[PDB]
């Protein structure tokens, strides 16, 4: 069968301001089949209690999911999203860039 | 409201 | 303006790991309002929007019973599909379904939908006439034959023209404060040098609803479609959406670039530039 690899975006709900609470988002989309593993990382460490949306899909039948967690960004802390899918040999890691 | 009018199979 | 109600079913087989998972979600426009997951501890149709909570026990029980029945149906459909494609019982497969209705400002049916996919590819679709079918291959033609004999399209049409529209109008009225409110984008342009002679201009749109938006870069008034990096519109998590469009420009030519933003929440299209 045909498989599609996930697009990944890491970003915040609101513009990032050090010390101000916010939401870290990892939006994965355009993938098929639906089984996927997503972790939100803080300095290489997996954040517990990360919630996610209900599985839905686009008009081209590809799935999308939003994983999110509340967080307070700082200058020192580094955040990332780690995604595994059948289309990926190894877990893909995308670092949070505050300007994208 | 979902469609109940479903037991229709392929 | 116009509005849509849409239901999305996903049925995922997983041999050796129990019966196929059935997940259903319901949307009005870009707002999810119900969900069902057969893997939940207590599978029920559950609210996901505040305006659906006022519906009574009869509603939720009825919807839950529909979702369980549907789960059974598509669990059967996965096996049937195994037979139609000469596949083994050892593999994992997916059926997806989307159906629903579009209504215009007057609340009258604009059009109906009932389309399905198998393993990510088109399988069968109800045509716009709501009376005939389009089958994507010879397997789906069997289903087509079966459904033509059973006049399934007439039942679907009866739903899409009747209950679908009426309940959509009901939802539109109960959730009017949000469903009938467009939030315009907050827009701005950022500038990041990448070298001594090139810089990235990035046009941001934030916090808009619904998701439909157009962001375009123009150079000297000419569309830069093939040179513009456009990210997929993404959910912020608070019902609103985000998007940006970027272009790489020669240093000293930034002011020859204008970003154009179109959104339902805007009285007129917006034009903006980098403001150093």
């Amino acid at each position: 069968m045909i498989q599609r690899t996930p697009k990944i975006q890491v970003y915040s709900r609101h513009p990032a301001e050090n010390g101000k609470s916010n939401f870290l988002n990892c939006y994965v989309s355009g993938f098929h089949p639906s089984d996927i593993e997503v972790d939100l990382l803080k300095n290489g460490e997996r954040i517990e209690k990360v919630e996610h949306s209900d599985l839905s899909f686009s008009k081209d039948w590809s799935f999308y999911l939003l994983y999110y967690t509340e967080f307070t960004p700082t200058e020192k802390d580094e955040y990332a999203c780690r995604v595994n899918h059948v289309t990926l040999s190894q877990p893909k890691i995308v670092k949070w860039d505050r300007d994208m | 409201l979902s469609d109940s009018t479903r037991d229709v199979t392929w | 303006g116009s509005h849509s109600m849409r239901y999305f079913y996903t049925a995922m087989s997983r041999p050796g790991r129990g019966e196929p998972r059935f997940i259903a979600v319901g949307y009005v426009d870009d707002t999810q309002f119900v969900r069902f997951d057969s893997d939940a501890a207590s599978p029920r149709m559950a609210p996901r929007a505040p305006w659906i909570e006022q519906e009574g026990p009869e509603y939720w029980d009825g919807e839950t019973r529909n979702m369980k029945a549907s789960a059974q149906t598509y669990r059967e459909n996965l096996r049937i599909a195994l037979r139609y494609y000469n596949q083994s019982e050892a593999g994992s497969h997916i059926i997806q379904v989307m159906y629903g209705c579009d209504v215009g400002p007057d609340g009258r049916l604009l059009r109906g939908h009932d389309q399905s996919a198998y393993d990510g590819k088109d399988y069968i679709a109800l045509n716009e006439d709501l009376s005939s079918w389009t089958a994507a291959d010879t397997a789906a033609q069997i289903t087509q034959r079966k459904w033509e004999a059973a006049r399934v399209a007439e039942q679907l049409r009866a739903y899409l023209e009747g209950l679908c529209v009426e309940w959509l109008r009901r939802y539109l009225e109960n959730g009017k404060e949000t469903l009938q409110r467009a939030d315009p984008p907050k827009t701005h342009v950022t500038h990041h040098p990448i070298s001594d002679h090139e810089a990235t201009l990035r046009c941001w749109a934030l916090g808009f609803y619904p998701a439909e938006i157009t962001l375009t870069w123009q150079r000297d008034g000419e569309d830069q479609t093939q040179d513009t990096e456009l990210v997929e519109t993404r959910p912020a998590g608070d019902r609103t959406f985000q998007k940006w469009a970027a272009v790489v420009v020669p240093s000293g030519e930034e002011q020859r670039y204008t970003c154009h933003v179109q959104h339902e929440g805007l009285p007129k299209p917006l034009t903006l530039r980098w403001e150093p």
